[PDB]
């Protein structure tokens, strides 16, 4: 898309109607004349354009109204309302921009942010640019959260996020112009390789892949056309549904074989009935021949009865000689039909043991994407976010994806090695209680008007609690926490002194010898300048490989790589890092997933702020005090960095609206 | 609205495979049995019709008789008259067989015969005798 229309698209907005959120801030415009709605939309899209076309400098309201033209620039309050809405909700002037207007000398309100992950950092930068006083409490000794980046010498490798999923509508596109990121396209050629060590033949890869895709559609068919979404009073998972599809294909193969051979019998028996007709007829022809022959033995001249008897047997015998010939055509007409049927038999199996092992790789890829075994994904909803997919190639970050959070942190009050243990929220304000991670005896108390929790979902899930809420979180919130899924997914970074793989493939696969280990070291990435390969542990393997030491894991990697490249092209690696995200107490997983029994609505429950009760009974209903953000809180873009970032941008706006007022709704 | 091509899924099918914890292997393992019994039933009858082909060695070539290529005449010698009355007694109204016995008369003058010589050869009575057979 191009024009002002491309700016709406690159900001996840329809150009030609107003969102629910604009309806809320501009209820006059929506309910008003169709022509006024159209003027608004152009002002929005044009302002979005002006920001997108240059996101290294603030877009001031004055600068905005000057590039605008009549009749659009006739109304200055509409323009000032639109620009302020866009500014407030992080559609313009987000990220790292140079400030035309230096920020107010003195601040308003005080916000504590728990976590300096991308979602935390994006809120902190927004709030601080809205004139608030912001402090971030971070348990780690570094920013970035689940954006971790290994650095030693010129070796560089991401242990957390590493992929940017396409710049078509992605806010990371803006961030890329802002922070220099060496973004490198991912070539989607992935050569698979068997446990034997040899490549998969190109005909086989394409069969199995396409069956994988067809199997997925079939589950969708089961889900949306046959309402097969509950079984035995429990919600059906994706993996359940896949088995049931596979079994029905296996069944339908057997049904075809039975129906085939059942034709062979039904003609072998129609033959049998024909041959018993031809025995019992040949034995009549034996007998008439003898009789005709004897009757021919009586010498002429014959009385007429004896002549009749020769001529009669002769007719009778040629008659039976014709039935036997007609039957011998019908015998001929069944013999080739049996040959034809026997030589066009249906398919022997649905999938060979080798086939199902390569299919298991594609299931490991899918378990990778969703960071969980397919027996936990909800069949109905696991893909509820596919409609908001960004356009374009996926990408990697050659220089390390930590460069983004490290950049966002510039200018911000961040307390590292500061672990929150209790969050207290009352009608008059909040106090957050943190210890020092190095020495836990040292205790800190932070008082503030509002808390922005960006605690990972795996932490909020922890029993017994890592963080205590006072008062406890309401049931509607803790139940969403239990229902959602927090997955797991680990990486092995392999640091070599020389490239020994194909430099022209970014990624290649290893097929597992069994289903249970389908995720165990199933895929490898060549994304970096230095000789680094990077290997994934997905599915049920992810949680189990965490009780296995580094050397044993690096062993299995070298083993698998020897079989690919020969036992003498693989050096011992110079540096080795193995991630354990489920073990990490500030993560307790890798990212969220739509569990069976859950749904996208839980993601909206996770985003609703908390309003404490009144201090004095009968005192007026207070302000909301406890706010939530992070990847587990954004329905349409869960479990990603761009989604984390977007959730920070939205809480900053919601908090500012609450504590600075929103003058743009009149 | 419809499953992918090459995918078979039926409301009927899914309940039978999901009805218990083993209903999948159960449904599948009847059909391995139903397949193996039909297979052994094939090799059975494949061997019984093997036997019956051997009982038919040589067909009926020795028992065949050469074709009687005989121009069709029209007059009725007393001989072919008496052959007629005997065929009527053996064949009812199958006038093809009767035209084959006598040889030199076609199926129409057999019909004609049934009527011209009907009184004198007393064909009515002969046919009743044939009916009792
Ligand atoms: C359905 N999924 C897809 O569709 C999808 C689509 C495309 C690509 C991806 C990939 C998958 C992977 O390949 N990669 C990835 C890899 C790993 C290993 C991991 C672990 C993650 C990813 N993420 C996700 C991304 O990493 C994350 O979702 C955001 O980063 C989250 O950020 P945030 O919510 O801020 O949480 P943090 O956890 O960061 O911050 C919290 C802060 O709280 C601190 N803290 C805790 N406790 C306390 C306390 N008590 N006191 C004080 N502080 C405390 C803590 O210390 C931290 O600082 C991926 N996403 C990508 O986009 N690209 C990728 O590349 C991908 C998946």
């Amino acid at each position: 898309p191009s024009g002002v229309e491309g700016a709406a698209f690159q900001s996840r907005l329809p150009h030609d109607r107003m969102t629910s959120q604009e309806a809320a801030c501009f209820p006059d415009i929506i309910s008003g004349p169709q022509q006024t709605q159209k003027v608004f939309l152009f002002i929005r899209n044009r302002t979005l354009q002006l920001w997108l076309d240059n996101p290294k400098i603030q877009l001031t309201f004055e600068a905005t109204l000057q590039q605008l033209e009549a009749p659009y620039n006739s109304d200055t309050v509409l323009v000032h309302r639109v620009h302020s809405y866009l500014e407030r909700h992080g559609l313009i002037n987000f990220g790292i921009y140079k400030r035309i207007k230096p920020l107010p000398t003195k601040k308003t309100g005080k916000v504590i942010i728990i976590g300096s992950g991308v979602s935390g950092l994006a809120a902190a930068r927004q709030l601080q640019s809205f004139g608030m006083d912001v402090t971030l409490l971070e348990a780690r000794d570094r920013v970035g959260g689940r954006v971790a980046t290994f650095r030693k010498g010129n070796y560089v490798a991401d242990l957390g996020a590493m992929v940017v999923t396409g710049l078509g509508g992605n806010p990371m596109a803006v961030v890329s112009k802002q922070v220099n990121m060496e973004l490198a396209k991912i070539k989607q050629k992935c050569p698979l390789y068997e446990a034997n060590g040899q490549a998969v033949p190109k005909e086989k890869d394409e069969m199995v892949e396409q069956e994988f895709n067809r199997l997925l559609e079939a589950t969708s068919y089961l889900s949306h056309q046959l309402d097969f979404n509950v079984l035995n009073n429990k919600p059906v998972s994706l993996g359940q549904a896949l088995e049931v599809v596979i079994q029905l294909q296996e069944k339908h193969v057997k049904d075809e074989q039975i129906e085939h051979w059942k034709k062979i019998v039904k003609t072998q028996e129609e033959l049998k009935e024909l041959l018993n007709k031809m025995v019992n007829l040949k034995e009549k022809i034996k007998e008439l021949h003898q009789q005709y022959k004897e009757a021919s033995e009586v010498k002429p001249p014959r009385d007429i009865t004896a002549e009749f008897l020769v001529k009669s047997k002769h007719r009778d015998l040629t008659a039976l000689c014709k039935e036997y010939d007609e039957l011998a055509e019908t015998q001929g007409k069944l013999e080739e039909k049996l040959q034809e049927l026997e030589a066009n038999p249906p398919s022997d199996v649905y999938l060979s043991s080798r086939d199902r092992q390569i299919l298991d790789w594609h299931f490991a890829n899918l378990e990778f994407a969703n960071a969980t075994p397919l027996s936990t994904l909800s069949l109905k909803h696991w893909d509820q976010d596919d409609d908001f997919e960004f356009t374009g190639s996926h990408l990697t970050v050659r220089n390390g994806y930590s460069c983004v959070p490290v950049a966002l942190a510039e200018g911000l009050d961040i307390k590292l090695n500061t672990a929150v243990r209790q969050v207290r929220y009352t009608a008059s304000g909040c106090e957050v209680i943190a210890v020092n991670t190095r020495s836990t005896s040292q205790t800190f108390i932070y008082k503030c008007d509002a808390v922005l929790c960006t605690l990972p979902l795996g932490v909020l899930k922890q029993q017994p609690p890592a963080v205590q809420f006072v008062p406890p979180l309401p049931e509607w919130k803790t139940s969403a926490v239990q229902r959602m899924g927090f997955g797991n997914l680990n990486k092995v970074v392999l640091c070599f002194d020389r490239v020994f793989w194909d430099p022209s493939v970014n990624l290649f696969g290893h097929v597992g010898s069994t289903t249970a280990s389908r995720g165990e070291l199933f895929l490898f990435w060549n994304l970096y300048k230095a000789p680094i390969l990077l290997a994934l542990v997905a599915g049920e393997a992810a949680g189990i490989m965490e009780n296995i030491s580094d050397d044993v894991i690096v062993g299995r990697c070298l083993a698998i790589l020897k079989g690919i490249f020969g036992s003498s092209a693989v050096p011992q690696p110079k540096e080795t890092v193995v991630s354990r995200w489920r073990a990490d107490p500030w993560a307790r997983g890798s990212y969220s997933y739509v569990a069976a029994g859950s749904s996208g609505n839980d993601y909206d429950l996770m985003a609703q702020p908390i309003t404490p009760g009144p201090s004095i009974p009968g005192a007026p209903q207070p302000i909301p005090r406890l706010f939530f953000a992070g990847e587990h809180t954004i329905r349409n873009y869960p479990a990603t960095v761009h989604g984390a970032l977007l959730s920070g941008l939205r809480e900053a706006g919601r908090i500012a609206d609450q504590f600075l007022g929103a003058m743009y709704t009149l | 609205r419809k499953p992918p091509k090459g995918m078979f899924l039926s409301q009927e099918d899914v309940e039978a495979v999901s009805a218990n914890a083993t209903a999948a292997t159960t449904v599948l393992r009847q059909l391995d049995m139903e397949l193996v019994s039909v297979k052994r039933q094939i090799q059975n009858i494949k061997q019984t019709n093997s036997a019956l082909k051997e009982k038919l060695d040589g067909g009926i070539e020795p028992y065949r008789l050469p074709e009687v290529i005989q121009k069709c005449n029209a007059r009725w010698t007393t001989e072919e008259q008496l052959l007629a009355v005997q065929a009527i007694r053996k064949y009812g109204r199958d006038f093809q067989a009767i035209s084959d016995v006598i040889g030199n008369k076609s199926v129409v003058q057999v019909k004609n015969f049934f009527v011209n010589y009907r009184r004198r050869f007393n064909i009515d009575e002969v046919l009743q005798e044939w009916e009792a057979e």
